[PDB]
């Protein structure tokens, strides 16, 4: 879901919108701003969290040859859940 | 220190070869300027050629001018011919070119420019 | 005996083509550039370098 | 001063000048010699156009990219000017035809267009605005044009009280309707007195008072650096060009002196040299061809 | 080393040797080093004013017979007094041989054109000058060949920079393509990306 | 090769360029219709004469 | 190993003499062409319909550029520069931020169209297979501004061609 | 009113006419030339869209830029372009005359050949394949194909 800032423009994943007194928006007059209306964020906030019962876990991201290179995650502290660099999945051990 | 000349022996021959070029060039201009009907008079074109001329004068090495000579007469025959277009016959005036700043006062207000 | 003795400053800066603005207004660095700091190789401080003073470089209004 | 305005680079074609800038009408002769300027010092330029796009086509390689913006735009139409003028901070009016048609008389070209688009600009919030009138525009004259200048100019200064009012004399150039229209003719010669002024000269006035912040409410008059009398000029043109479209009220603004404003700035007051005709006449006409110089009062 | 690495031969580097050894010690006037590097090459470093016989004797000498001229082509090291490095690249047909003659000139001493020995440089070194300002004495028709006709400077030299001083583009108030200052919409990247570290130990030049 | 994983110096050398240079030679005492035919037979391709 | 083309001596007696002299008159190598030319008028042309027909195409075909995803939304690139590092057009920039979940993603990345010559050196130095040169060809603009591609533009076409994308490099992948 | 729609009408016949029979001047520059003469191939004929084969450039209706355009070469393509009569359409083939392409940091490159023509298509690739110059032709037919010509002059 994206953002309303209050000059009618719409709101970029990264968050970048033209000010009130920026002339640049007399380039989208007449015309469209194309934003991306899938945000990442967002998209990967709503995934469940794995829970595994390994103190170390591997992540490649599915598909083996189609993912990201394979990445060894640490599950010791459990006040965090650990986080893949790659893909943004997070593992949790059950103890 | 000891060099070997290209066509000039010492800075008389160069000098005479710098006449010369001058002539030719002081010949060529007004059929120039007739052959590419061209926007200017024959003196402004005379200046613009007295002016590169003395633009190009505080070098004395007498290999350095002849260099000179050699690609000013190079410039000289592709003018004889017609093998430039009026395009670089008038690169010579800088008339689109706006004029940059010179003294200090409008240089510091344009830009960080020295 | 095909050679003169000449004995003036060597100057081929009406040879180069330049622009004069950029032999009078410019400032030529000859330095050993510094080793870098996350690595422990010097192969790249073997050789002097000349370098020019960094001038204005500003954002494109388009994109 | 907004970041996205300050000037920056050295005034090149991919440089920032801090110029933003609604010329209206600029598919003409003026406007499009105006565009070329203002393109070539990097500005941001926005272009109503009201014929087809075609004909704006020779507009594009005038500046870098995304520095002209057209735009649709209708006369009578207010939202589309306050469309056109709501992000730019100077606006140029250049609206104007020689002749009358059916759907846009000169009233509604001179008077109505003008007011509105200065109203506008005004409820816009802009800073400069450019006016262009004629030298000669007078309430009493005898042709409708100078008599429509004439309101239009005043009901703009009204309007709009930092409205800068440019006064051309007379305009010869390429696409000019000065000197191909009197080497065209293969009217008749009188006693009237003109002095031209050349087309890069009037821009270069043009750009040089949107330059300075002291020319706001000012009322230039751009004349040329010679007068000549009509028959002189004719002569002179005929014999340039080598040789042996009309209406009644470009015959009445042929046959009518130009008239002198001493008490007004000139192209002198802005930095700018006039150019004679004697330099540029064979310019303007080289396309005819298949000299003695006009004398000067 | 067998399958992955080249293989090196040994009789083409001992006969390049041993004609690089009977050319060394037939034209003893001019020649000043003779080495035939891994990869079985030739290559003669000459003196400038031997530029014609050598080539000449290259041209026609029985043991030789380098008919064809196969490059023309100079190389500039800013670091040296004599900054150019012209180098002919000749090929004989009837010993199946190629061979490389080098030789030194800065910029302003001339060199005698090797016209009258091959032909093909009468078009070659006069790219030479258009790209480089080494003059080519008595050649028949020296002028620019590849760049524009009011270009000024010479390209191919290593202090000339990317992209060019000036730049085309057209102008309605002229009617004219007119040359402006160069300016980007983007600046070139320069990458740093040298290594830091030592590659080849054979190739390590003594300490100062 | 300067060592680095960039070239110092790189020619390409063209076997049209050498072609042409024979040209002045090719066309003595042909006729001027001849010339699209003197080219034809040189594979002469602009790219690599011009670099 | 070499062969004499054109030292074909010609026959002198009176049958090859006569023949050539026919051939001469008759214009019989013309009757020959003309001959060739009828025989190649009657076939059936290779003109396929454009649009309605296109042409034979491979799953490695280079076309326009764009960013994949992850199977869970997440976009699939981790702003490593190493496609802007091999691009040898330089049509390439990337400018990157850790956002705020600390991943490590683009904030803009810009591919110059314009100047991009297709080479395909950033969809096979890319480690996790973000940027593609996808399949879509017919994409040509009205204006220069619209070849000017940013990180939005990039992901839509990522978004709109991944169907097939996807299965493009299912089917390719085994080759890499 | 009768007026508006008779000049509509006759705008329509001779958008018609005009898209139905454009024919072009190729200027034979670089590789994108050479995909040109592939797109005149029997498989793609451009011949069969009314687009005539190498016409002279003294009565071409439009120019495509196919190839690398140098400043040695930028005076000349300009004369083309003004001595091509009216109205005149220029396509743009490639990334050498889209934005220089490769070769838009080199010295005696121009940097597209939008700063020396006006350009209403650009056809990117390197080279753009045959039917993508065609997609672009086809996209220039439709352009031509809502031009308002006569409605504008009735307007006006
Ligand atoms: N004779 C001269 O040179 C002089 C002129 N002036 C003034 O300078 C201004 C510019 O002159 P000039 O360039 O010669 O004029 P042009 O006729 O060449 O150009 C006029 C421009 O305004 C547009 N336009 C004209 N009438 C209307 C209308 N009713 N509604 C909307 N747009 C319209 C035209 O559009 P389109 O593309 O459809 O034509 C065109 O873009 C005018 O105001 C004129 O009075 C002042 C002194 C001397
Ligand atoms: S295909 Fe090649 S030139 Fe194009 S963006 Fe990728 S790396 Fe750069
Ligand atoms: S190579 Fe791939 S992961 Fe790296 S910056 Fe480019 S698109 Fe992103
Ligand atoms: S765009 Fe590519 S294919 Fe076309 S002329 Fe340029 S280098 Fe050749
Ligand atoms: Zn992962």
């Amino acid at each position: 879901g994206v953002r309303t800032s209050p000059t009618g423009e719409k709101v970029t994943h990264t968050g970048q919108v033209y000010d009130d007194e920026d002339y640049r928006r007399v380039r989208f007059v007449g015309r469209q701003k194309e934003v991306n209306e899938n945000f990442a964020i967002d998209l990967i906030a709503e995934q469940p969290v794995s829970q595994v019962g390994s103190r170390v876990i591997s992540c490649d991201g599915g598909g083996g040859a189609l993912g990201h290179p394979r990445v060894y995650i640490n599950l010791d502290k459990e006040t965090k859940t650990g986080t893949c660099g790659y893909c943004g999945l997070q593992f949790r051990q059950q103890h | 220190t000891s060099v070997k000349p290209i066509f000039s022996r010492d800075m008389n021959e160069a000098k005479r070869r710098v006449r010369e070029l001058y002539r030719a060039w002081y010949r060529e201009v007004p059929n120039t300027v007739h052959l590419f009907q061209l926007d200017i008079s024959v003196k402004q074109g005379r200046d613009k050629v007295r002016e590169m001329f003395k633009k190009n004068a505080h070098v004395t090495d007498p290999r350095v001018v002849d260099l000179l000579v050699i690609k000013g007469k190079m410039e000289l025959e592709e003018t004889i011919n017609v093998w430039k277009q009026r395009t670089h016959v008038m690169r010579f005036f800088h008339e689109t070119e706006a004029p940059r700043p010179k003294d200090f006062l409008s240089k510091f207000y344009v830009g960080h420019d020295p | 005996t095909q050679l003169i003795t000449v004995d003036e400053k060597l100057d081929i800066t009406t040879l180069t083509g330049v622009p004069e603005e950029h032999i009078k207004t410019r400032k030529a660095r000859i330095f050993v550039p510094a080793r870098n700091n996350m690595q422990s190789g010097v192969n790249n401080t073997k050789k002097w370098k000349m370098e020019f003073d960094t001038r204005e470089r500003w954002e494109n209004p388009l994109m | 001063l907004h970041h996205a305005v300050i000037p920056h680079g050295k005034g090149g074609r991919s440089s920032v000048s801090g110029i933003v800038a609604t010329v209206f009408g600029a598919t003409g002769f003026l406007g499009r010699y105006l565009v070329n300027h203002l393109g070539r010092m990097g500005s941001q330029v926005i272009v109503p156009y009201r014929c087809e796009p075609y004909d704006t086509m020779h507009l594009r390689p005038m500046g870098d990219l995304g520095q002209i913006i057209f735009m649709d735009w209708n006369g009578r139409d207010k939202d589309s000017i306050r469309r056109a003028v709501e992000h730019s901070n100077v606006v140029i009016n250049l609206v104007g035809r020689e002749w009358e048609t059916k759907n846009f008389d000169f009233e509604d070209v001179f008077v109505k267009i003008p007011q509105a688009i200065a109203q506008v600009s005004k409820e816009a919030g802009v800073e400069k605005f450019i006016h262009i009138s004629h030298l000669n525009a007078d309430i009493k004259s005898s042709s409708k044009y100078l008599r429509n200048k004439a309101v239009g100019e005043k009901e703009v200064r009204e309007t709009f009280p930092e409205a800068t009012i440019i006064k051309p004399a007379d305009i010869f150039g390429r696409e000019d309707r000065f000197l191909n229209y009197f080497a065209n003719i293969r009217s008749l010669g009188k006693k009237t007195v003109k002095q031209p002024v050349y087309i890069v000269d009037v821009t270069k006035g043009i750009i040089n008072a949107i330059k300075d912040p002291d020319a706001r409410g000012k009322t230039f008059a751009f004349v040329g650096p010679n007068r000549y009398l009509l028959f002189d000029l004719v002569q002179y043109v005929f014999a340039v060009a080598h040789r042996p479209w009309t209406t009644r009220d470009k015959v009445e603004r042929i046959h009518t002196t130009d008239r002198t404003l001493p008490h007004l700035p000139g192209l002198e007051d802005l930095g700018v040299q006039a150019t004679p005709l004697e330099l540029k006449a064979i310019e303007v006409l080289r396309r005819h061809r298949t000299v003695q110089p006009a004398k000067t009062v | 080393t067998r399958p992955t690495v080249r293989p090196r031969n040994d009789v083409a580097h001992k006969q390049l040797s041993a004609f690089g050894e009977y050319v060394a010690e037939i034209l003893p006037k001019y020649v000043q080093q003779v080495q035939v590097s891994c990869f079985s090459e030739l290559e003669i470093c000459i003196h400038p004013d031997g530029v014609i016989p050598v080539l000449t004797f290259l041209r026609d000498h029985s043991n030789a017979q380098f008919k064809s001229l196969a490059d023309l082509t100079a190389v500039d090291i800013p670091t040296r007094q004599n900054r150019f490095e012209i180098v002919y690249n000749l090929l004989s047909l009837r010993f199946n041989s190629r061979i490389r003659v080098k030789t030194y000139t800065d910029e302003l001493t001339p060199v005698e054109s090797s016209v009258s020995v091959y032909k093909a440089a009468n078009w070659y070194e006069r790219e030479i000058w258009d790209m480089f300002g080494v003059f080519f004495a008595n050649h028949p028709d020296l002028r620019r060949i590849l760049t524009d006709y009011g270009f000024e400077g010479h390209p191919f030299r290593k202090d000339f920079p990317l992209s060019g001083y000036v730049e085309l583009r057209y102008d309605d108030e002229v009617k004219r393509v007119v040359a402006e200052p160069v300016e980007l919409a983007q600046e070139f990247r320069k990458f740093d990306l040298n290594s830091p570290w030592e590659a080849f130990p054979a190739y390590r030049q003594p300490p100062e | 090769s300067d060592g680095s994983s960039r070239p110092y110096r790189c020619k390409i050398k063209a076997p049209g360029f050498a072609h042409l240079a024979g040209l002045d030679k090719m066309s003595k005492g042909h006729m001027l219709a001849d010339v699209v035919a003197i080219i034809g037979t040189q594979d002469i391709v602009f790219g690599e004469v011009d670099r | 190993t070499y062969k004499y083309v054109n030292l074909r001596e010609p026959s002198m007696d009176m049958k090859s003499v006569t023949d050539r002299a026919a051939q001469t008159l008759l214009w019989t190598e013309l009757i020959r062409g003309l001959g060739m030319t009828l025989s190649y008028l009657f076939r059936e042309p290779a003109t396929i319909n454009y649009p309605f027909e296109k042409g034979p195409l491979s799953p490695r075909f280079r076309g326009e550029h764009a960013l994949r995803r992850y199977p869970s939304g997440e976009e699939r690139c981790i702003a490593c520069k190493l496609c802007e590092a091999v691009c040898p057009a330089q049509a390439i920039t990337i400018e990157a931020e850790p956002r705020a979940d600390g991943s490590r993603r683009t904030t803009r990345y810009d591919i110059d169209m314009t100047k991009c010559i297709y080479c395909g050196f950033c969809q096979e130095a890319c480690p996790v297979d973000a940027i593609v040169e996808g399949p879509n060809f017919e994409f040509s603009t009205e204006t220069h501004e619209e070849l000017l591609y940013n990180k939005e533009k990039l992901l839509n076409n990522g978004d709109k061609w991944e169907a097939e994308i996807a299965a493009n490099i299912q089917a390719d992948y085994l080759y890499r | 009113s009768r007026g508006e729609y008779v000049v509509a009408k006759l705008d329509d016949l001779i958008n018609w006419a005009r898209r139905s029979s454009l024919w072009p001047m190729t200027f034979g520059l670089a590789c994108c030339a050479v995909e040109m003469m592939h797109m005149a191939a029997p498989r793609y004929d451009m011949d069969r869209f009314g687009v005539v084969f190498r016409a002279s450039p003294r009565q071409s209706d439009v120019m495509i830029v196919a190839g690398t355009l140098t400043n040695k070469m930028a005076p000349a393509l300009r004369k083309v372009y003004d001595q091509m009569p009216e109205p005149r359409y220029v396509v743009s083939m490639g990334s050498c005359a889209n934005g220089g392409g490769y070769y838009h940091y080199s010295y005696s490159v121009v940097r597209g050949c939008d700063r020396i023509v006006p350009v209403d298509i650009y056809v990117p690739g390197c080279p753009p394949t045959a039917e993508a110059l065609l997609y672009g032709i086809l996209q220039l037919q439709k352009k031509i194909k809502r031009e308002k010509r006569l409605r504008i002059w009735y307007r006006r």
